[PDB]
RNA sequence: ACCUCGGAGCAGAACCCAACCUCCGAGCAGUACAUGCUAAGACUUCACCAGUCAAAGCGAACCUCAAUUGAUCCA
RNA sequence: CCGAGCCUGGUGAUAGCUGGUUGUCCAAGAUAGAAUCUUAGUUCAACUUUAAAUUUGCCCACAGAACCCUCUAAAUCCCCUU
RNA sequence: ACCCCUAUACCUUCUGCAUAAUGAAUUAACUAGAAAUAACUUUGCAAGGAGAGCCAAAGCUAAGACCCCCGAAACCAGACGA
């Protein structure tokens, strides 16, 4: 009897939702945490001219390392002793 | 875990220990002892001096196969594996308690 | 295209790629411009000046008309006096 | 249509309500934020979705330590909202050397320098 | 061509070529196949070492 | 441009009413 | 024919093991077998989840029964043993509410306690003893 | 030579004994299984 | 109005959330809400919306 | 009814953006005959094909317009 | 079982259309468009995969991106620090 | 054993199928990815390689790795039929 048209919950005609307590407490407490948030970022400490190149050597370094690992790129070594301990597969009493 | 332990019984954990099987061990991290007409509670864990409980090893054994298998329908996806996790079991021996109260 | 002939078992070439385009054996395939000798009474001297230009082709289109001749026509030539002598090779170039 | 949010600088203008409400000093500000993601970027743009990777807040719940610059403050102002900021406080110094290896965030934001584990 | 053991040429390929870089050059070793493969384009100078050296 | 200080210097035709 | 199947047995018999304990043709037929042994080890394997959670809500059942034999409701219980610092679980809860009730009964006591200290406290900010089995032991 | 005194040792070279060199031979992809079928690519 | 605008005695505001990009409001909220303030929705206006 | 090309809106402030969506237009015209030749560097109608701008130089005096259009083969 | 008999052969006719496409395990992985007797397809872009070489990529700040009527919005481009 | 709790067969096709969309009674057996150009890897030799021919401003030679199955209504030739 109570039909709702297609889909619940899309379309011109929806089944109505309603807020609990929970939801407005959860809404409320989230609100205080980005409150909060607002309050910390508004005491900077390095006004922006201050941090002009304080960490432009470490960057460069990082980016240097990155440079390295991506060409020191080669195919890997290749030794005797596995191709002739491949041998071993038949060894028998001795 | 927390394990309601006594003297003479059988304890199953779920993973490998690192000790040989036989080896007495102190099992530390005691947050309640109760005998008869009293009890002794941990905030959260108990003195070390109050309590003593051991345990020996005596089982170092691996699970019964346990199938993971992943399956959704009309998109060919189908998976199986097969786990046998390490298992020690300990027998409590003792519990002594001291007059340090 | 003829990947197997009824004759020989052998790859076969698309005679018209040859008709229109010159392969330098760097790899390069030099064409020229569609129109450039179409109604030049409504075209512009740069217009035109543009049209007669022998261009290069695309990385795409190179790797199709490779597949569409066969290997004789990738062969470094001598001839005598080739126009084009000194465009089939490549220099400073890096990687 | 839905765009990228540029927020007035009013509102990062805290009043003495403000430094009365939470303990923080106008004058000497704190040198570095904890960060932690309480909140999905799942349902939330690919923006968001970026910052939080460079700012290293993949995993939720997990504390990451930030420079109070503002570089990182712009960056931390996109996803705000998916976030925890506190200050880091030091009780006692920075750790040092020999004390580097026990030490414990201790939450309220108390890096202590040395962390045994008996009763006082 | 390399006979006898390659490890002992790719120290001396190492030590001729750091400086010519300005960094230890990339290399890989094929003992079974008595070969040293080397990053870039140092034939020349690979060739005059060789010489120098006597071989 | 439309968001600088600098917008709408080159406005004349509120000068000539012709 | 060169190398047809020859073991095709094994592979029908390691389907069908799994599926002796079944009901209909599918213990026995391998095309319906299959399907259903798919099924069968995918809800084994979804089962641990719901096995954690029902043997959760299990215990907290349990607890909700032993503390309101003792007349104290579950939340209270939980809440004031994790105001005075005791760490059980509601495994361990349900273990000596049956097991230990002696034991059981003075832990609801304590809880008891702890709320009708924090209902002091609550109304009198302290001033003085903030309560006895208050005062949590601080660690370093 | 090293090689060949660890060729003293080493049980006979045989036809039991032979393997290619690895990278020489890239194993074949089939049209059977799961990943590999049900297209075919 | 302004007086129910100044003596509203919750802390938590539609302009003060829709303009802050509140727990990221603005995806469900509309570019013309900013200046609506929350008393109107689509031909609708509510005076006791504040 | 339409099929190609251009201008405006939709599409408000880099670019792009549909509709058997709303409106205008085009399939030319006019003037020199260096509307010669070459040549850096660029743009580009989201590919390609097409299309667009242009320094320097050699010569010689001391270009309007928005679209105004048609590949290959072949003749 | 005749809008044009039946049988064999060409013939494994052709099908942008439907159906089907068989061991295990792991990994990366969801696309702006243009043209087309073309929109049930394909080619080039785009995205995606692998392997290589190298150095910058993303986020971004000041300054900066005609007008004209009447407003001119959420924003965008560019962009060092980080 | 059941009773308790959890759980909307599979394949294909699709924006999306428990779908009342396809297919499947069930068992056994049979039944569906064929190769080039150019690249990549691994050897050999090396300004040369290749057992004539061919390629070559490090190349050449050799190997490995790689592109399905069933189905029309049709058309034509020659026989066979009142
Ligand atoms: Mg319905
Ligand atoms: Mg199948
Ligand atoms: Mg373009
Ligand atoms: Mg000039
Ligand atoms: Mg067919
Ligand atoms: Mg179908
Ligand atoms: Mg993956
Ligand atoms: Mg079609
Ligand atoms: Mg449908
Ligand atoms: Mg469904
Ligand atoms: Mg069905
Ligand atoms: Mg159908
Ligand atoms: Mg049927
Ligand atoms: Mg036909
Ligand atoms: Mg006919
Ligand atoms: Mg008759």
């Amino acid at each position: 009897r109570g039909r709702i048209p297609g889909r619940q919950w899309i379309g011109k005609h929806r089944r109505p939702r309603f807020v609990s307590l929970r939801a407005k407490q959860n809404m409320i407490r989230r609100l205080e945490i980005e409150a909060e948030n607002h309050y910390w970022l508004s005491m900077p400490y390095m006004t922006r001219e201050q941090e002009r190149g304080h960490a432009a050597v470490r960057r460069r370094e990082a980016f240097e390392a990155i440079k390295a690992a991506a060409t020191s790129k080669f195919p890997p070594h290749r030794f005797i002793a596995d191709q002739l301990d491949h041998l071993n597969v038949t060894k028998k009493w001795s | 875990r927390q394990w309601k332990v006594t003297s003479e019984d059988l304890i199953l954990i779920g993973n490998e220990l690192d000790l040989a099987c036989g080896e007495r061990i102190r099992l530390e991290k005691v947050l309640l002892v109760g005998a008869d007409n009293f009890t002794l509670l941990g905030k959260p864990l108990l003195g070390k001096d109050l309590v003593r409980v051991e345990a020996t090893v005596i089982e170092k054994t691996e699970s019964w196969p346990r199938i993971i298998m992943r399956f959704r329908k009309r998109k060919n996806f189908k998976k199986k594996r097969i786990v046998t996790t390490p298992q020690t079991v300990l027998r409590i021996n003792s519990i002594e308690i001291a007059p340090c109260l | 295209l003829t990947y197997f002939s009824a004759r020989k078992g052998k790859r076969k070439t698309v005679k018209a790629v040859i008709d229109r385009f010159l392969r330098l054996h760097c790899g390069l395939w030099v064409r020229r411009k569609a129109g450039y000798k179409k109604k030049l009474w409504k075209k512009t001297p740069a217009r035109k000046k543009r049209l007669r230009e022998f261009v290069f082709c695309n990385k795409t289109q190179s790797k199709l008309l490779d597949k569409m001749t066969t290997s004789f026509w990738k062969r470094r030539n001598w001839y005598v006096d080739d126009p084009y002598q000194k465009y089939h090779d490549r220099t400073n170039l890096k990687v | 249509k839905f765009t990228r949010s540029r927020i007035p600088e009013k509102v990062f203008q805290a009043s003495p309500e403000d430094h009365e409400k939470y303990g923080g000093d106008p004058q000497n500000p704190h040198k570095l934020h904890i960060v932690t993601r309480i909140k999905s970027t799942r349902r939330r743009p690919y923006w968001e979705k970026d910052i939080i990777k460079m700012l290293g807040l993949e995993k939720a719940h997990t504390p990451q330590v930030h420079k109070n610059i503002p570089s990182v403050n712009a960056k931390l102002k996109v996803v705000k909202h998916l976030i925890r900021i506190k200050p880091l406080k030091l009780p006692q110094g920075l750790p040092a050397e020999e004390n580097m290896s026990n030490t414990c965030l201790k939450s309220t934001g108390e890096l202590v320098v040395q962390w045994h584990l008996k009763p006082v | 061509k390399v006979e006898g053991d390659i490890w002992a040429l790719q120290k001396d390929v190492e030590d001729f070529l750091s400086p010519l870089l300005g960094k230890t050059p990339v290399t890989q070793v094929n003992e079974v196949t008595g070969t040293l493969r080397i990053k870039g384009y140092f034939d020349q100078e690979l060739k005059a070492w060789l010489l120098e050296k006597g071989f | 441009y439309k968001t600088k200080p600098t917008h709408g210097i080159g406005k004349y035709k509120h000068l000539i009413k012709a | 024919l060169r190398n047809r199947v020859t073991d095709r047995y094994f592979r029908i018999q390691e389907v069908l093991k799994h599926a002796r304990h079944f009901r209909g043709r599918k213990n026995r037929c391998y095309r319906l077998a299959v399907r259903t042994v798919i099924r069968a080890f995918v809800k084994c394997t979804k089962a641990r989840y719901l096995k954690k959670k029902n043997m959760r809500t299990l215990w907290i059942n349990r607890i909700t029964a032993a503390s309101q034999e003792h007349g104290l409701k579950y939340p209270a219980l939980i809440g004031n043993l994790v105001k005075c610092q005791v760490e059980l679980n509601r495994k361990v809860l349900a273990d000596l509410a049956i097991y230990e009730p002696k034991t059981f009964k003075s832990l609801a006591a304590l809880a008891s306690r702890r709320r009708h200290e924090g209902f002091a406290a609550a109304l009198g900010d302290g001033k003085e003893p903030e309560g006895i089995f208050s005062r949590v032991v601080q660690y370093h | 030579a090293r090689a060949l005194d660890l060729l003293r040792g080493l049980p006979r070279v045989s036809l039991a004994n032979l393997k290619p060199n690895p990278g020489s031979k890239k194993p074949e992809r089939r049209p059977r299984g799961r990943r590999r079928g049900r297209k075919c690519g | 109005q302004e007086e129910r605008e100044r003596n509203n005695q919750n802390p938590w505001t539609f302009e003060r959330i829709a303009t802050a990009n509140m727990l990221g409001i603005r995806k469900v909220l509309s570019p013309y809400d900013l200046t609506h303030k929350g008393k109107y929705w689509g031909k609708f206006y509510m005076p006791k919306r504040v």
